[PDB]
């Protein structure tokens, strides 16, 4: 199972994930591929921000699903 | 309200005119003292050297008790400055004080160019490049300076 992650620059990166992986794990993969620390990234899918505790299965993120990587700034 | 703020602004401008600063230029665009333009020169020894960076400065009607709204007009490659000119800097919000002036903000932005704050960034990508690949950072900043600010 692989999913997609589209950044705000138009780039689309591929991730090798399992349905049991948590949002945290996916953010660690995004960090390994792009370098952004987890606390600085925000993942959107199906209209909602993905929380750390949940799994991909909890959101019905199927094969080849598209995630949206967006900013998670602190105070400006 | 606006008379008070306009008086404070007139004082700051008179100080800039009486002892111009080495670190920037600043002044009203026309006859509206609430709307200023500023310029900072690429700091020497930094990746921005040789470039000219234009800032827009807008005084609120409650100035000096509300911070001034300062943004970049010239494109720059920086961790705390994005593509449309927004700035992430404490004194421009949470740490503003009426004792401070636009001159000191522009000073702090010069220092910010020479020493970014990548641990609380506005552009995560550039921040990580700055922290883990300084050479790449200086390369991109020099390129953008040659392309936009010269």
């Amino acid at each position: 199972m692989q999913i997609f992650v589209k950044t705000l620059t138009g780039k689309t990166i591929t991730l090798e994930v399992e349905p049991s992986d948590t949002i945290e794990n996916v953010k660690a993969k995004i960090q390994d591929k792009e370098g952004i620390p987890p606390d600085q990234q925000r993942l959107i899918f199906a209209g909602k921000q993905l929380e750390d505790g949940r799994t991909l299965s909890d959101y019905n993120i199927q094969k080849e699903s598209t995630l949206h990587l967006v900013l998670r700034l602190r105070g400006g | 309200g606006s008379h008070m703020a306009l008086k404070r602004i007139q004082k700051e401008l008179s100080d800039l005119q009486r002892d111009p600063p080495a670190h920037c230029s600043a002044g009203p665009v026309g006859d509206d003292l609430f709307h200023w333009q500023a310029t900072i020169m690429g700091p020497p020894d930094s990746a921005y050297q040789g470039g000219v960076f234009f800032l827009t400065v807008h005084f609120p009607t409650d100035y000096p008790f509300k911070p001034p709204k300062i943004a970049f007009t010239t494109k720059i490659y920086h961790p705390n400055i994005n593509s449309n000119g927004s700035i992430k800097l404490d004194i421009l919000r949470s740490q503003w004080s009426p004792a401070l002036t636009v001159s000191k903000v522009l000073l702090s932005i010069c220092s910010l160019l020479c020493d970014p704050n990548p641990d609380d960034p506005l552009v995560p990508d550039i921040a990580q490049i700055y922290k883990s690949d300084k050479e790449k950072y200086n390369r991109h900043a020099r390129e953008w300076t040659q392309k936009y600010a010269m």
